[PDB]
């Protein structure tokens, strides 16, 4: 799965989330077309509302987001990583608005990610030793586990300053502009 | 909630700065494309979609024809819309498809085989946005993946290591992938030139002849072909009878400021707004980024957020989804009140909420 955002300088915004599934998905090219086929089927729920049917979408957990502040788009974001997406896309969001973190800080503070099942506060590196063994207190089980997401963001100053980040999780990504 | 902070000199994370356009991307060549869009006069959703083409070429991990995905537009006089270009189910597709001889799913079967793949939408959801709301032709907008599926590109660390690491796994195993994606026996590596001649094929042929030439033209005849000879089910009626959908996207109110997302079939959108409906009811900021508070807070919101998740969703165009219900205030109160800051509840103890008061 990938992300990718835009803003142009009459101030439309497009968020684009989409997908193989899979890293290259099935792996089959179709024929002489050059094009590798999705593993989307993978998404139902194969043994009831997201069991597998005819002409029906899969749910998916891709979440393409636009936040808007004092009536102008402000915040375009925006991740791969399942059932994660939630939880990255979230953490974008009040980073932003209750930490007052600009893009870039927002993109490379560390994450956490409960999903109910597992009953386990998934964390990545990066939180203290201290705050770790304080929820441990409180009840939760903490998880250390690998990198989530890949975050591709833009923030919009109400004068049409743009302000971008792409996530350090991805190597040879890019935010450019003019 | 409190002052933004767009960014000064003495931060340790600067953002990337621009005065016009912008684009955000996983790829570096994709980006510059879409920029230069931007650069040429096209509009956001003309740059959406030569960078989805770009990628398509660049980035064969997860940019693809041969896919689908979700696109959110915001408009600068305000309208924001969602396109759903999903993969649809072929219409041979049965609820039993993946099980074994002993009723047991068949992981490989829905990951690995001609039976793993949907109804492709990518190509189509490019169009619609790109005939409803952009300004240029999908010719202009797809020649710059064109002439890197052609010409070719370096091969990066990225790409590379995915051709290694993932690629092996599915990609050799099939003559036809294998004799784009090896060299001598080997995954293209750093250095190497990636060339896509018969996916420049595709793109030209897209340019000239627009969408019909995935759903109903040359592509599609390759597509059923690939499936009927492989025991595959997307036929040329599935390809023809293929629509990416417009929808409205969920949105709510988050300390006055408006967040839209992706609704149904997104399993996501309704529930970044959920939670944060929930989180409304806590002063974040006072406690603060990466404090045991704050996380404590988030996660037992999370926690009755993915067990609504995990009852309430479907495809909407299958089933209700009581979507108005889950994003209620009134019920994300009832779900912050029950939020002990010094106790996490175990989500053996957490089921999905009862919506009826908020239906
Ligand atoms: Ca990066």
């Amino acid at each position: 799965t990938t992300h990718y955002s835009v803003v142009d300088k009459d101030g439309n915004a497009v968020a684009v989330t989409y997908t193989l599934n899979t890293t290259f998905g099935t792996g089959i090219v179709a024929g002489e077309s050059g094009i590798l086929l999705n593993n989307q089927m993978d998404d139902f729920s194969a043994k009831d509302a997201n069991a597998v049917g005819p002409n029906k979408r899969p749910l998916s957990s891709m979440s393409p987001t636009i936040v808007v502040k004092d009536g102008k788009t402000w915040l375009v974001t925006g991740s791969p990583g399942g059932s994660r997406i939630i939880t990255t896309v979230l953490q974008m969001v009040v980073n932003s608005i209750d930490y007052g973190l600009n893009v870039a800080e927002a993109t490379n503070a560390p994450r956490f990610h409960h999903q109910w099942l597992p009953d386990e506060l998934r964390v990545e590196k990066g939180f203290s030793p201290d705050t770790l063994k304080l929820l441990e207190a409180k009840g939760q089980k903490v998880a250390l586990k690998e990198a989530m997401g890949s975050t591709q963001s833009i923030m919009v100053g109400p004068d049409g300053e743009l302000y971008g980040a792409s996530d350090p999780r991805s190597v040879d990504d890019l935010t450019a502009g003019y | 909630a409190p002052p933004v902070s767009y960014g000064v000199e003495e931060d340790v994370f600067h953002p990337v700065r621009a005065k016009q356009g912008m684009v955000a991307s996983v790829d570096a060549t994709a980006t510059q494309v879409g920029v230069d869009i931007l650069k040429e006069g096209g509009n956001a959703v003309d740059a959406a979609v030569a960078v989805g083409y770009a990628l398509a070429v660049t980035h064969p991990q997860a940019g693809n024809l041969g896919g689908g995905g979700f696109m959110l537009i915001r408009s600068k006089n305000g309208n924001t819309t969602a396109i759903d270009f999903r993969e649809m189910a072929p219409a041979k597709a049965t609820r039993d498809m993946f099980l074994d001889d002993q009723g047991n799913p068949d992981s490989k079967k829905s990951l690995t085989s001609h039976l793993a793949s949907g109804t492709p939408g990518t190509v189509a959801g490019f169009s619609l946005a790109l005939d409803k709301y952009g300004t240029m032709p999908l010719n202009k907008v797809v020649q710059p993946a064109f002439k890197l599926a052609r010409d070719g590109f370096i091969v990066n660390d990225a790409l590379a290591d995915d051709l290694k690491t993932y690629g092996s796994e599915v990609l050799p195993n099939h003559e036809n992938s294998k004799a784009i994606f090896w060299k001598e026996g080997e995954p293209l590596k750093k250095g190497d030139t990636l060339v896509q001649a018969n996916l420049a094929k595709s793109l030209e042929m897209i340019a000239e002849n627009g969408p019909d030439e995935f759903y109903k033209g040359t592509i599609a005849e390759q597509i059923a072909q690939e499936m009927q000879k492989n025991g595959g089910l997307i036929t040329k009626e599935d390809l023809a009878a293929y629509k990416a959908v417009e929808r409205t996207p969920i949105s709510g109110d988050y300390r006055g400021y408006q967040v839209y997302s992706m609704p149904p079939p997104s399993s996501g959108g309704i529930h970044i707004v959920q939670i944060l409906n929930i989180l409304e009811n806590f002063d974040m900021k006072k406690y603060g980024f990466g404090s045991a508070d704050a996380m404590q807070i988030m996660a037992e919101a999370e926690k009755y957020a993915y067990a609504d998740r995990s009852e309430y969703l479907g495809d909407p165009d299958f089933v209700k989804v009581p979507w108005q219900a889950l994003t209620n205030k009134a019920y994300a109160k009832s779900i912050a009140d029950q939020i002990d800051i010094n106790k996490a509840k175990p989500s053996s103890e957490i089921r999905p909420g009862k919506l009826a008061p908020y239906e």
